[PDB]
């Protein structure tokens, strides 16, 4: 995996290149904002637990086909796989946030996931629900713009880091 | 929020089919089909829960009910028989905890014969004029004649807006020829306001349900359909 | 799904071996005890509404506090749900009964249900409610016979260890 | 199965009453409704073991002793209906209902004015009598209906006669039932 | 795998319904041939190795061209592997029958093996001699008239075990 240095060093490398002076500054910001992103790693974290089952509540709630017999909410071991994969996925994505890329995020949870999926039998139309959820829940949280519970932090524009966590949610969306 | 039913009256000739409407728009997972007999007493007939029939009390074979959402259950009787006409209620609950909610209901009544749904005919009366100079009020009296099954809906409209007050139709209606088959009825109401307000220069109106296009009308006189039959006086 | 038959034949195949005495043998005792088990399931399948709602009513009755907003009880679906959750437990002990042993109980409601209700905030111990009543509810011979109580009694007491 | 006391009820605007309501087999709630005019099903109360109160109405269900019932205080003329208590006895797969209870209030009348008046058609109204008569072969004679003016606070009992033979005049069209001796005829 | 038992609790599972009556009187009917279908098993796999070199003799007696310079029962290691493979389908209809339910014949033992064998370059054709040949073998056991060898039990009318077991033998040279 690369975080965001290392992603401008693979790409100052594709041209033989030293480090721009343009991207050793956006790297100088990529540090300014430091304190910023690691306020929104830690407000998703905290609360991991209340974004996997809001999202697992939620896709079962629009379709409660997933728990009558044959969905696959069904038995309590399908429930209980369907929400481990809700925290993997969230898992992953608070590791591409925390690293600036989302490089661990492709290679490491996304890889085969749609292939393994059409194999068991996972509905995609529903795992993105919950995902897309997931997403709203958690850009809630680094905005501290969710409903049932705030989070103490000092002032300023944290919208650049929500679109990133977004952006990382939809490449899950996406990879399915 | 409530168990809508449709349609509300159904008169139809025995071998002809019939299907009744239930909706629901609680929260509810369980519907009922209940069958209220002549003598005002409920049986179920049916029960379901999600898309599973989870009850089926011994109904003859014509009788069958359709679920396809869990907020939605029809029934459909084919080859209809005289003694299936009574009042058939949808209601809804919850399963396992809670008050059943039921739904207006559908009058269905079987003729051997289609031909003696007669419409009624509306006939306003006025008020006496003793009754103006000796209880400083006059009232109003409207006949609704010669109906038949007894499937009307009585209402007094005053200038376009319709008056519940002050106004009594009889609760069960009158028949006309006791002891002759199916005898035609009769029903009245009145309507009593006060003596300057019918001074100042009414309309009876009575909404029948009859024969419907899935009935076939050979008969000379006009087909008797569902319709409003309305008298005035002013 | 774990049984006298699946459970001998299994150990067979591990083995590379065709059946012989021990396996039928095994089965032979599937025969016996039949009759009691069979017995314990049909008078559940043909009492389940009873034994549910008497189990889930029981329940909220030692924990009246479910009903709290918050709790696990705070509406009438989610109450409902929980009397829902008691006939699925019920409906397995069923197919246990039928089966001869614990497989439906096991794969189908016992896999994930300690990690389903840590997240659903759902206490194990208002379940242990509902089968405890269950089972001490039962009479001998009024409501099954003697080895038949033994069978139902039996199923409740396994789903009941799988939640301490 | 179920059965439901008293058949029928005349009670007077003002009268409390009770409806009784007895099972046979084991019972887990009771539900109590009241049938309208048009035919709706109204949910007065929803029970297990309990008393609820609910304006003028009171439930009470005993599960032990199988029985429940409905008590009506100062009735008022909006109380009529039909009224039915269901048992989820049995093995609580369904409900059973009883027979019902036709109960029927009639106005307490302040000052009571009898007379029989005749209508002229567009195109014979025995009114405001005393709510102790009752009322009875070409001849047409409807019950007796319980109207009222809530805007006068005036309730009024009248019953309707006609017929088309002019050898019946409204002098004696309540002839076979007892009108009071107080009966003005304009 | 699943059993008789099972399989109905499967079925009955996928509409959410506790087992009907029917189904148990069923079941009943499979408890009180008991002791018939122990007594099928029994003369099965006390005659095993029988039916195993009976079939394959018999495949190669039919078609002498497995044991030319090519075939596929060609050399010593050839031949063996085959008589292997005959036992070890034996094995799994025996596991059927004693089971009542074809689950673990085709779980365990048919799921690949016509992918496998295309890939070996083993007939296909000449197995399916050889289960047919089984097929019979078996079911004159079962039935109790096989010409050298007789299995004393009680006078029953054993056919519909016989069927059964012939009906697993089918499934195997459909498998393929
Ligand atoms: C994500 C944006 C938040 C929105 C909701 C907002 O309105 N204010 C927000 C966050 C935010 N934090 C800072 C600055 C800091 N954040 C800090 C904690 C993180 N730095 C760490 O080392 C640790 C983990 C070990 C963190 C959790 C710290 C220490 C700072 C700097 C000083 C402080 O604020 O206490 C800012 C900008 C303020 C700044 O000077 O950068 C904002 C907007
Ligand atoms: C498969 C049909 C056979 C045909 C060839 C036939 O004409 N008679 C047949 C078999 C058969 N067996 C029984 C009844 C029994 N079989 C028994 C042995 C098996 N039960 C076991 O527990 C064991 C293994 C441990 C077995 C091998 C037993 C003990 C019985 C019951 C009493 C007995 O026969 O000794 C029947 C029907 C007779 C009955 O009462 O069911 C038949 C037709
Ligand atoms: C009953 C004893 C409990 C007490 C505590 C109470 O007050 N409520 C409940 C039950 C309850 N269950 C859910 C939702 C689920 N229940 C599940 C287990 C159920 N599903 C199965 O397949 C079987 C076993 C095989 C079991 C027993 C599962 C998996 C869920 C999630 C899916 C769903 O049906 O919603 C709730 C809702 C919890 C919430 O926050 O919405 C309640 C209250
Ligand atoms: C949850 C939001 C989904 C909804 C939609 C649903 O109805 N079921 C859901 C999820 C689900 N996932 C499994 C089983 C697997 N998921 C896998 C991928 C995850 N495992 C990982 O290690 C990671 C990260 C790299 C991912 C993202 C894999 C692999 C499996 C198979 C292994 C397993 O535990 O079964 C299931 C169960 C399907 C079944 O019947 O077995 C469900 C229901
Ligand atoms: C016998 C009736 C067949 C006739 C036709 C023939 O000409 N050759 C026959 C059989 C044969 N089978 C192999 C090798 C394999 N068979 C495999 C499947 C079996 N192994 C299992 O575990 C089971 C049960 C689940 C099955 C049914 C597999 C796998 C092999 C490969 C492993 C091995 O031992 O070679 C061969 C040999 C082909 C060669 O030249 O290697 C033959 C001749
Ligand atoms: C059924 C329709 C239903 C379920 C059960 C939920 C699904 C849902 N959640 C959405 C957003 C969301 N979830 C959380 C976490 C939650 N909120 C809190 O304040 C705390 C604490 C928790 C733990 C329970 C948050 C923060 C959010 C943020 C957005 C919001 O409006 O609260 C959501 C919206 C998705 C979207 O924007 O399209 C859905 C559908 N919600 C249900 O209604
Ligand atoms: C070459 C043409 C030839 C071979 C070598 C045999 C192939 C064959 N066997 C068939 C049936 C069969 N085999 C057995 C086992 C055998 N019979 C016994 O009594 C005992 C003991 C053994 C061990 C040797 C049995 C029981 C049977 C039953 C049927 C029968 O007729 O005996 C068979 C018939 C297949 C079919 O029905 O199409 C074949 C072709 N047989 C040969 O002729
Ligand atoms: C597998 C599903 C099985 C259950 C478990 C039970 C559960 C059960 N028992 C009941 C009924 C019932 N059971 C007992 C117990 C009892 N009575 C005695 O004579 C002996 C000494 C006692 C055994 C300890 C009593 C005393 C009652 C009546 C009390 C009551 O129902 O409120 C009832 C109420 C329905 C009814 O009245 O029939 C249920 C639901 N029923 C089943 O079908």
């Amino acid at each position: 995996m690369l975080d965001a240095f290392s992603r401008v060093v693979v790409n100052s490398d594709s041209k033989a290149a030293y480090v721009g002076g343009s991207d050793l500054q956006a790297l100088k910001t990529f540090i300014a904002d430091g304190n910023k992103r690691l306020d929104a790693v830690n407000s998703i974290v905290s609360n991991a637990s209340c974004i996997v089952s809001d999202a697992v509540s939620g896709m079962i709630c629009e379709n409660p086909g997933l728990i009558a017999p044959g969905g696959n909410c069904y038995t309590n071991r399908r429930m209980a796989a369907c929400l481990r994969d809700g925290e993997i996925i969230l898992r992953y994505t608070s590791y591409a946030l925390l690293a600036g890329d989302s490089s661990v995020l492709e290679d490491r949870c996304l890889n085969g996931l749609k292939e393994t999926y059409i194999a068991l039998g996972v509905p995609t139309n529903s795992s993105v629900r919950a995902v897309s959820i997931m997403k709203s829940a958690a850009v809630a949280f680094i905005s501290n713009t969710a409903s049932q519970r705030k989070m103490a932090t000092t002032d300023g524009d944290c919208s650049a880091l929500s679109s990133e966590v977004a952006s990382y949610c939809d490449k899950v969306a996406a990879a399915i | 929020t409530a168990v809508f039913q449709t349609p509300n009256y159904h008169v139809t000739q025995v071998g002809n089919e019939v299907s009744f409407n239930c909706k629901q728009t609680l929260g509810h997972d369980t519907m009922y089909w209940y069958k209220q007999d002549s003598k005002k007493l409920l049986k179920i007939m049916f029960s379901y829960n999600n898309k599973q029939l989870i009850v089926n009390e011994t109904v003859p074979r014509r009788f069958s009910p359709q679920s396809s959402d869990k907020a939605h259950l029809n029934l459909r009787i084919k080859s209809v028989e005289p003694e299936d006409s009574a009042v058939y209620l949808c209601a809804s609950s919850f399963r396992w905890v809670g008050e059943q909610y039921f739904g207006p209901g559908t009058r269905l009544t079987v003729l051997e014969d289609l031909k003696n749904v007669f419409p009624p005919e509306v006939a306003v009366f006025e008020p006496s004029a003793a009754a103006a100079s000796h209880t400083q009020k006059a009232t109003l009296v409207c006949l609704a004649t010669g109906f038949y099954p007894d499937h009307v809906e009585l209402s007094w409209w005053v200038n376009g807006k319709e008056v519940h007050s002050g106004v009594c139709t009889d609760p069960q209606p009158l028949k006309e020829q006791p002891a002759l088959n199916d005898s035609r009825y009769a029903l009245s109401s009145r309507l009593r306001v006060s003596a300057t307000f019918w001074q100042n220069p009414f309309r009876c109106q009575v909404q029948f349900y009859g024969l419907s296009e899935n009935d076939e009308w050979t008969q000379d006189r006009a087909k008797p359909v569902t319709q409003i039959v309305s008298a005035e006086a002013w | 799904m774990k049984s006298v038959i699946t459970t001998t034949i299994s150990a067979a195949d591990a083995a590379g071996r065709f059946p012989s005495s021990s396996d039928l043998e095994s089965v032979q005792g599937n025969i016996q005890r039949a009759a009691s088990r069979l017995e314990a399931a049909e008078k559940l399948a043909g009492n389940h509404e009873a034994v549910v709602k008497e189990a889930g009513d029981a329940c909220f009755a030692k924990y009246s506090y479910l009903k709290n907003p918050g709790e696990a009880g705070d509406s009438q679906e989610k109450i409902n749900k929980c009397y829902r959750d008691i006939d699925h437990y019920m409906r397995l002990i069923n197919y246990s009964l039928v089966v001869g042993g614990t497989g439906p109980l096991d794969e189908w409601c016992i896999a994930g249900a300690r990690e389903v209700y840590r997240t659903l905030n759902l206490p194990s111990s208002s379940y242990v409610a509902a089968f405890v009543f269950t089972r001490d509810r039962l009479c001998v011979p009024r409501d099954m016979s003697a080895q038949a109580g033994v069978e139902y009694g039996a199923a409740l007491d396994y789903v009941i260890n799988s939640l301490c | 199965q179920v059965e439901q006391s008293p058949s029928a009820l005349s009670l007077h605007e003002g009268t409390s009453s009770a409806l009784r309501c007895n099972f046979t087999t084991t019972t887990r709630s009771v539900q109590w409704f009241r049938q309208n005019s048009r035919g709706s099903l109204i949910n007065l109360f929803y029970l297990a073991s309990g008393t609820k109160e609910n304006g003028r109405l009171k439930s009470a269900f005993d599960s032990k002793e199988l029985y429940s019932t409905l008590h009506i205080r100062d009735a008022q003329l909006e109380d009529s209906g039909t009224y039915f208590c269901a048992a989820e006895a049995g093995s609580f797969n369904k409900l059973t209902f009883g027979a019902g209870t036709r109960l029927a209030v009639s106005p307490y009348i302040q000052n009571p004015d009898p007379a029989v008046y005749q209508l002229r058609d567009s195109k014979c109204l025995f009114t405001d009598f005393d709510s102790q008569t009752n009322v009875s072969s070409d001849v047409y004679i409807t019950d007796k209906c319980v109207l009222d003016m809530r805007s006068m606070d005036f309730k009024s009992n009248s019953a309707v006669a006609w017929s088309n033979k002019s050898d019946f005049a409204c002098a004696n069209a309540f002839n076979n039932s007892i009108i009071p001796e107080d009966t003005f005829f304009p």
